[PDB]
C-alpha cells in the first residue's frame, strides 16, 4: 500500500540547497573555485582552487570522498559518485586530478583521472577504472569496471578501445584546454555577490501574509 | 563594449557596498534571514550583456538553464532539466520545437579547437530526452533521438533522423530521409512517409502539451506550502 | 578491456609493528610507499611526496635479503638519510626507503616490515 | 530592549533604506543588463491533467527532482537530485525500496507508433543508475539497470536481470532473467553469477539507508541548518591536551553522527 | 650494521633439528618439503606440538591463522626468515 | 636550529625578534658604555665571523625551511655584530638599520611560514609549483628571499653595504673576503627556494589554504617595505643616528 | 520595533562612543 503524508512539502521556496552536508561530512569548495548555483554537492566533496563544476552537475560523496583537482573542470550534468570499495580491491575514492576536463554529461563512479587528461562527452568511467596521465578519451566511451588507459594514448568506443598514441603537442594542448576552461569559468563567477537578494524576496512573501 | 563593462563592474561595487550596509541595518535589529541559503538558481541567466530572448508562447521550464545569448522562437519548449549554454557563440531555437528533458544544448567552452561553432536548431525539431547537442545545425522538421550526441560541425538535413543513443561524429552530414545511429553514426535506412507524419505531429502534440505545463507552472506558488517550511520543528 | 589495472597489480605482504601480516596491494611503476599507504600502514600525512629531499625515514621499511636483491642498491643519499634518522646513527642493512622503491612485477609476493612510526609532525 | 533598543532598530532602518538605494544605484549603473535572482519557482510535487502523484510517507524526494502529473511511489523508494519523473500523457509505478538516481528521467507515452501502449512500470528492490532514461518500458522486480543506460518503450527488463551501464536497449527488447545485456544496440554478454544477485539486492537496500540520511538532512528548518553549522563548526578541530589539563572530554553531538548502516565498514 | 631477518640457511637446519628430535620422527623421513601429517606419520596433537616448539626456538609468537599454514617444513622456514621478531 | 625547530612556530616567530632587540640593547649599554675595549671588540669580531661562515654552509646544508630560517638568523647576527665590533658612531648606526630590517624581513618570512603551516608545510621541496597555485604568495617570498640575500634595491643590501663599508673602514680585508664568500653562499641557499617554486614540475603538488586577514596584510605592508624602503630611508637612518648619539649624550 | 540583545545595544554604543570620540579627538588637536 501506498500511504501519503499531509505534511509532505511540494513546493519549497529556498529551492534545492547547493552544499548538503551529511553529519560531519561537509563539502569543501575553495573561494576562487566556481560551482554552479544548481550544482548539488554533498558528503565528502573537495573542490580545489582554480577548478569549476557547472550546471546541472551532481558531486555525491556519500559513500566515499570525491575530490576535483586544482584547474580542473567537471561540465556540465556530470554525475560523480563513489563506492565503499573497488573489484580492483585498491581506495575507491573518485580522485579527478589537475589540469583535467572531464566532458559534460560524464559518469563517473570511484575512477582515477591522473593529471591532464581530457574525458570526451557523455563518457562513462565505471568502479576501479583508471586513465593514466596524458591519455584523451573520445566522446560516448565507456570504460568498464577495473579498466585502464595507458598513458599518451587515446582511447574510444563502447566499450573503449585504443585508436592510436597521442602526439607531444596534443599532450600539451591537454593543460591549455584546462587553463581556458577556468578562464571562461571566471567570468561566471564574476556574476555573483558574496550574498543573494533573495531574503528581501522572502521577507515581503512573509509580510504579505502577516 | 568595453565602457559598458566597466560600467558593469563599477556597478557590481556599488551594489556590494549597498548590500552590505542592508545586512548591518538587520544586524543591527537583531535579524538573521540573510544567512540563509536560497538557490541562486536563474532560468535565464546573462553574462554581461548577452542576454537569452525568449519568445512570450515558449514553455521554458523553472529548473532549465538558459545562460547567454539564446533564442527561443515562439510554440517551443524547454522542459525540465534542460541546460542551454551559448556564450562563446550563439544558440538559436526555432519555431515549434521541444527540447525534451535533461538536454544539453551548448557550445564549444574555448575556441582552441579553433573557431567556435554556433548551434542552430530549426523549426517543428524534436530533441529526445538527454540528448546533447554540441554546436551543430539542426534543420527544420528533423529528428534527434533520445540520449544522442551531435558534435561541432554536425549537420542533420530536413527530415532526417538520428536514432536514440547514437553519437554522430565531428562534421558528419545527415542528408534528409535518412536514419543514422550507433556509435559512431552510420546510415540505417531510409525515412518512411509515416514517420515524417508522426515528426510532425509530436511536434505539434508537444506544444500542447507545452501549454499545459506552462499554465500549471505560472499558477501563483501556494502560500500554505510557504507556512508549512517556516513553521517546522 | 584489454588493458586492465590489474595489469600493473603487485601482490605483497606486509608485517606490521605488532608482528601481524597482512596483504597489501599496490601498482607498478608507484613507490612501496603508495601501496603501503593505501590501507593506512603508514600514514600518507607523514609523507606526501615521493621525493628524497622530503624524506626523514618515516617511509622507511625492513626487507629480507631474498627481496634485496631485486632492487636497485641503496644510493649514498638513500643511506644517509636512513643512518641519520636512526636512534642510534647506525645503518641497518635491511632498511630501505620505501619513497625510493618503485614495484615492479618482479617483486610479487615481496615481504616488507614496517617498524614503528618515528615522530614526524614538526610543531 | 527599551529606550536604546528603539532608538538603535530606528537606525538600523535607515541605513537599510541606504544599502537598497545604493543598490538600486548600483543596479541603474549596470545598465540593468544583470537578471535579478528571484523566489524558486521549481514544485518538487506537480499535478497537470488533474494529476496528482500519489507518494508514500518513507519515500526521499530530492527537492530538486520533479515529479509530475499521475506518478505513484512505494513504501521506501528514493528520487534523487535532478531526477525527473513526468507522468502527464500516461502513468509511471514505482514499487517499494527502489532508488532513481540522480539525473534519471522516466517518461511515458501516448501513443507508441505500433503496438499497444503501455504506462512505465518500475517493480520493488530495483536500482536504476545515474542518468539512465526510462521510456514506456517495463523493469520488473529485483533487477538492475545500469547507470547512462536507455531502455526505449516496449521494452522488459525480466526479474534478476541486468542493463549493463551505458547501453542502448531498443524498442520492444526483452532481458531475459539471468541474463546481463550490454553495448550498443544492447545485446546478450554473459549470465549472471549468483554474487552479483546479492550485490543488487544489497545495493537496493544501502539505498534504502542511503535515502534515510539524505531526507533528513534536505527537510531540516533554517534554524536547525544555523544550529548544525555552528556545531559543526565548533568540533571541526580538538585539543585533547588541553582538554585533559581542564579535566573535560568534549562529545560529538549526535546531531552529527551518521547511522552506523552508512558507513563504510 | 644492524639486522632485522635470521639468514634463512640458518632457519632451516633450526627447523630441520627440531623436528628430527621431536619424538615419532625417525630422522630419515625429513626431507625439507615434508608434511607433518602425510610424510611424518603425526596426528593433528602432534602437528600442534611442533609450532609450539618453533615458537619457542625462535624466541616469538606465531598467530592461529599462520599456525595452521606451517603444514610443512618449507612453510615453517619461509615464516620465520622473513618475520622481524624472530631472534 | 633545535629549539627554533622544536617549538610551536609562532614560539619560533616571537623567539627570532624580540629578544635579539632586547639583548643588543644590553649589550650597547654595558659594552659600548663600559670601557675594557680592544678584547671585548675582538670578541664579537672573531665570533661575527664564525658566525657568517657557519651559518652559511649549515643553512646551505639543510632541506627544511624552519632550519634554513635558522641558521639565516645565525648568519645575519654575524653580519650586524661586525657592527659592534668596529666601535665607532656608524657601527651602532649601521647594527641598529641592521636589527630594524632584519626583524622586518623576518617578519615577513615567518607571515609566510605561518600561512603555509595550515597545510603543514616542513620541507622545501613541498612549496614545489607554488607560483601557480598561488602565483602572488611565490612572488611575495621570492622578494623576501632575494631580500635575505641583500640584492639591490631590496632593503637587504642596506645591511650588506655596511658590512664591506666597515670592512674597508676599520682596515680588515679577510673581513671582506669572508663577507663575499659567505654572500655568495647565502644567495645560492635563498635562489634554491625561488628555484623550487618557479623552475620544478613535481608529480606530486600539495596545495595550501589561503591565510587569514592578519597575515595578508602585515605582509602586504612588510612586502611594500622591503621593496620601497631605498627610496624613503631618510626616518631610520636619522632615528638609528639620534640613538648612537643618545647612547653617551 | 525593538532590538532585544542588550550587550549587542551597549557594544553599539560603544563603537559609536569610539567613532565621535576619535571625530572629535582629531578636530580638538
Ligand atoms: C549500493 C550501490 C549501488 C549503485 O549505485 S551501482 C549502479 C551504478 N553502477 C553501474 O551502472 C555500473 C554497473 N556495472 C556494469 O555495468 C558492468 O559493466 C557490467 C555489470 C555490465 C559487467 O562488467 P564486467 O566488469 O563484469 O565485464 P565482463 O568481463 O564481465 O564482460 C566482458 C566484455 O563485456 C564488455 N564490457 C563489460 N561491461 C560493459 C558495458 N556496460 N558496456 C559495455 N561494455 C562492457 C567488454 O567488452 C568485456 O570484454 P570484451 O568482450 O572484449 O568486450
Ligand atoms: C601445567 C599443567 C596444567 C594444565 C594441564 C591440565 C590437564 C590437561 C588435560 C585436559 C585436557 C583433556 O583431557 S580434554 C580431552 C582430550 N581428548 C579428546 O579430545 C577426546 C577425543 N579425541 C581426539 O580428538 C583425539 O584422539 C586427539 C588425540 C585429542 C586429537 O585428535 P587426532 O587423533 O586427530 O590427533
Ligand atoms: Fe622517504
Ligand atoms: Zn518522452
Amino acid at each position: 500500500q501506498v500511504t501519503p503524508s499531509p505534511d509532505r512539502v511540494k513546493w519549497d521556496y529556498r529551492g534545492q540547497r547547493q552544499i548538503i552536508p551529511l553529519g560531519q561530512w561537509l563539502p569543501k569548495v575553495a573561494v576562487d573555485a566556481y560551482v554552479a548555483p544548481n550544482v548539488v554537492l554533498a558528503g565528502q566533496v573537495t573542490v580545489w582552487d582554480g577548478s569549476s563544476v557547472w550546471n546541472g552537475a551532481v558531486l555525491r560523496g556519500d559513500l566515499n570522498k570525491i575530490t576535483v583537482g586544482f584547474c580542473s573542470n567537471v561540465q556540465e550534468r556530470c554525475v560523480v559518485h563513489a563506492a565503499w570499495s573497488s573489484p580492483t580491491g585498491l581506495p575507491a575514492q573518485t580522485l579527478i586530478d589537475r589540469y583535467v576536463t572531464v566532458g559534460a554529461y560524464s559518469l563517473l563512479r570511484s575512477c582515477t583521472i591522473e593529471p591532464e587528461c581530457i574525458i570526451g562527452q557523455h563518457s562513462i568511467l565505471m568502479e576501479g577504472s583508471l586513465v593514466e596521465t596524458r591519455s584523451i578519451l573520445e566522446a560516448g566511451s565507456v570504460l568498464p569496471p577495473g579498466r585502464r588507459i595507458p598513458s599518451g594514448e587515446l582511447w574510444g568506443g563502447n566499450p573503449a578501445r585504443f585508436i592510436r598514441t597521442l602526439t607531444n603537442e596534443e599532450t600539451l594542448e591537454i593543460p591549455k584546454l584546462a587553463v581556458a576552461i577556468n578562464h571562461l569559468s571566471g567570468d561566471y563567477f564574476s556574476e555573483f555577490l558574496p550574498y543573494s537578494t533573495i531574503y528581501l524576496e522572502v521577507e515581503k512573501f512573509k509580510k504579505s501574509l502577516g | 563594449g568595453t565602457l559598458g563593462r566597466a560600467f558593469y563592474s563599477v556597478g557590481f561595487w556599488i551594489r556590494e557596498t549597498g548590500q552590505a550596509l542592508d545586512r548591518l541595518g538587520c544586524r543591527l535589529q537583531g535579524k538573521n534571514y540573510f544567512r540563509e541559503q536560497l538557490s541562486r538558481h536563474r532560468t535565464l541567466m546573462n553574462v554581461f550583456d548577452k542576454a537569452p530572448i525568449v519568445d512570450k508562447e515558449a514553455f521554458v521550464a523553472p529548473s532549465a538553464s538558459v545562460i547567454g545569448d539564446v533564442h527561443i522562437g515562439r510554440g517551443s519548449s524547454i522542459w525540465y532539466g534542460c541546460v542551454l549554454r551559448g556564450d562563446v557563440n550563439t544558440v538559436s531555437v526555432g519555431s515549434g520545437t521541444n527540447i525534451q528533458d535533461n538536454s544539453l544544448v551548448h557550445v564549444a567552452k574555448s575556441n582552441l579547437s579553433g573557431k567556435v561553432h554556433p548551434t542552430i536548431i530549426g523549426d517543428n525539431v524534436t530533441i529526445g530526452h538527454s540528448a546533447v547537442l554540441h554546436g551543430c545545425t539542426v534543420e527544420d522538421e528533423t529528428f534527434i533521438g533520445m540520449g544522442a550526441t551531435l558534435l561541432d560541425g554536425v549537420v542533420v538535413e530536413k527530415h532526417g533522423m538520428v536514432a536514440a543513443g547514437a553519437l554522430v561524429r565531428q562534421n558528419t552530414r545527415i542528408p534528409s530521409g535518412e536514419v543514422w545511429g550507433g556509435n559512431p553514426a552510420r546510415f540505417l535506412r531510409k525515412l518512411t512517409d509515416e514517420e515524417i507524419a508522426f515528426i510532425s505531429q509530436s511536434a505539434t502534440n508537444y506544444s500542447n502539451l507545452a501549454q499545459a505545463h506552462a499554465a500549471e507552472n505560472a499558477k501563483p506558488l501556494n502560500v500554505i506550502e510557504f507556512e508549512k517550511v517556516l513553521r517546522k520543528k | 578491456g584489454s588493458k586492465k589495472v590489474s595489469d600493473r597489480i603487485v601482490k605483497l605482504s606486509a608485517i606490521d609493528p605488532d608482528g601481524y601480516k597482512q596483504d597489501i596491494i599496490g601498482l607498478s611503476g608507484q613507490t612501496l610507499l603508495r601501496a603501503l599507504t593505501h590501507t593506512g600502514l603508514i600514514d600518507p600525512a607523514s609523507h606526501r611526496l615521493d621525493d628524497i629531499e622530503a624524506c626523514s625515514a618515516e617511509c622507511e621499511v625492513q626487507i629480507a635479503e631474498e627481496w634485496l636483491e631485486k632492487l636497485p642498491p641503496r644510493t649514498y643519499d638513500e643511506e644517509y638519510v636512513l643512518k641519520r634518522s636512526s636512534r642510534s646513527r647506525i645503518l641497518n642493512k635491511h632498511s630501505r626507503l620505501g619513497c625510493q622503491v618503485v614495484l615492479t612485477q618482479e617483486l610479487q609476493g615481496m615481504v616488507v616490515a614496517v617498524p614503528e612510526a618515528k615522530p614526524w609532525d614538526i610543531p | 530592549m527599551g529606550t536604546l533598543g528603539r532608538a538603535i532598530y530606528t537606525v538600523g532602518n535607515w541605513i537599510r533604506g541606504t544599502g537598497q538605494a545604493l543598490d538600486r544605484v548600483g543596479s541603474l549603473l549596470q545598465g540593468s543588463h544583470r537578471i535579478e535572482e528571484h523566489l524558486s519557482r521549481h514544485r518538487t510535487l506537480m499535478n497537470v491533467f488533474d494529476k496528482s502523484p500519489l507518494v508514500d510517507k518513507d519515500v526521499f524526494v530530492a527537492p530538486s527532482a520533479s515529479v509530475i502529473g499521475d506518478v505513484q511511489i512505494g513504501k521506501g523508494s528514493s528520487i534523487w537530485y535532478g531526477c525527473v519523473l513526468r507522468g502527464d500523457v500516461n502513468n509511471i509505478s514505482v514499487g517499494s525500496g527502489t532508488n532513481i538516481q540522480d539525473n534519471t528521467l522516466v517518461h511515458v507515452a501516448k501513443t507508441n507508433i505500433s503496438g499497444k501502449v503501455l504506462p512505465t512500470l518500475i517493480g520493488d528492490n530495483v536500482t536504476v543508475g545515474h542518468s539512465a532514461v526510462i521510456h514506456g518500458c517495463t523493469v520488473e522486480d529485483d533487477a538492475f539497470v545500469g547507470m547512462g543506460a536507455t531502455l526505449l518503450d516496449g521494452v522488459v527488463v525480466e526479474k534478476h536481470a541486468m542493463v549493463a551501464a551505458g547501453s542502448l536497449v531498443k524498442q520492444n527488447t526483452r532481458i531475459p532473467s539471468g541474463e546481463v545485456w550490454g553495448g550498443n544496440p544492447a545485446k546478450f554478454m554473459r549470465k549472471l553469477t549468483d554474487e552479483e544477485i546479492v550485490y543488487i539486492s544489497q545495493s537496493a537496500k544501502n539505498y534504502i539507508n542511503l535515502a534515510q540520511i539524505h531526507a533528513s538532512e534536505n527537510s531540516k528548518s533554517f534554524e536547525q541548518i544555523e544550529v548544525e553549522r555552528a556545531l559543526r563548526k565548533k568540533y571541526a578541530r580538538k585539543d585533547e591536551d588541553y582538554d585533559s589539563m581542564l579535566g573535560i572530554t568534549r562529545e560529538t553531538p549526535p546531531e552529527l553522527i551518521l547511522p552506523d548502516n552508512v558507513l563504510p565498514g | 650494521v644492524r639486522g632485522s631477518f635470521l639468514d634463512k640457511s640458518e632457519v632451516t637446519d633450526r627447523v630441520l633439528s627440531v623436528v628430527k628430535n621431536f619424538q615419532k620422527v625417525d630422522p630419515s623421513k625429513v626431507t625439507p618439503k615434508a608434511n607433518f601429517q602425510n610424510d611424518l606419520g603425526l596426528d593433528s596433537l602432534d602437528s600442534v606440538e611442533v609450532v609450539m616448539a618453533l615458537e619457542e626456538e625462535f624466541g616469538f609468537e606465531i598467530p592461529d591463522n599462520e599456525a595452521d599454514k606451517i603444514q610443512s617444513i618449507d612453510l615453517a622456514v619461509d615464516f620465520i626468515a622473513s618475520h622481524p621478531q624472530a631472534k | 636550529p633545535d629549539i627554533y625547530e622544536g617549538s610551536p612556530t609562532p614560539v619560533t616567530a616571537f623567539l627570532s625578534i624580540a629578544p635579539k632587540i632586547s639583548i643588543f640593547a644590553n649589550i650597547l649599554r654595558v659594552f659600548i658604555y663600559g670601557s675594557y675595549g680592544a678584547t671585548l671588540q675582538q670578541i664579537f669580531f672573531f665570533c661575527s665571523i664564525a658566525s657568517m661562515i657557519l651559518g652559511a654552509l649549515a643553512a646551505m646544508a639543510q632541506t627544511k625551511v624552519k632550519r634554513l630560517l635558522a641558521y639565516s638568523s645565525i648568519g645575519h647576527v654575524g653580519y650586524i655584530c661586525i657592527g659592534f665590533s668596529c666601535g665607532t658612531i656608524e657601527g651602532i648606526q649601521s647594527l641598529l638599520i641592521g636589527i630594524f630590517i632584519y626583524a622586518l624581513m623576518t617578519m615577513d618570512a615567518f607571515a609566510i611560514v605561518l600561512a603555509l603551516r595550515q597545510t603543514r608545510v616542513k620541507y622545501i621541496a613541498d612549496l614545489g609549483a607554488l607560483a601557480k597555485t598561488n602565483p602572488i604568495l611565490a612572488i611575495t617570498f621570492s622578494i623576501t628571499m632575494f631580500s635575505y640575500a641583500g640584492i639591490p634595491p631590496l632593503a637587504g643590501f642596506c645591511s650588506k653595504f655596511y658590512l664591506f663599508f666597515a670592512a674597508l673602514g676599520c682596515g680588515a680585508y679577510f673581513l671582506a673576503l669572508v663577507g663575499v664568500v659567505t654572500s655568495v653562499i647565502g644567495c645560492f641557499y635563498y635562489i634554491r627556494l625561488v628555484k623550487r617554486m618557479f623552475f620544478d614540475t613535481p608529480r606530486t603538488w600539495i596545495l595550501y589554504e589561503p591565510m587569514d586577514r592578519n597575515k595578508s596584510l602585515l605582509l602586504a605592508m612588510t612586502s611594500f617595505f622591503i621593496t620601497l624602503f631605498l627610496l624613503y630611508p631618510s626616518p631610520l637612518f636619522s632615528v638609528t643616528h639620534q640613538m648612537a648619539l643618545s647612547l653617551y649624550l | 520595533k525593538v532590538s532585544e540583545d542588550k550587550n549587542r545595544n551597549y557594544a553599539v554604543v560603544a563603537g559609536v562612543v569610539a567613532i565621535v570620540g576619535s571625530i572629535g579627538w582629531y578636530l580638538k588637536a
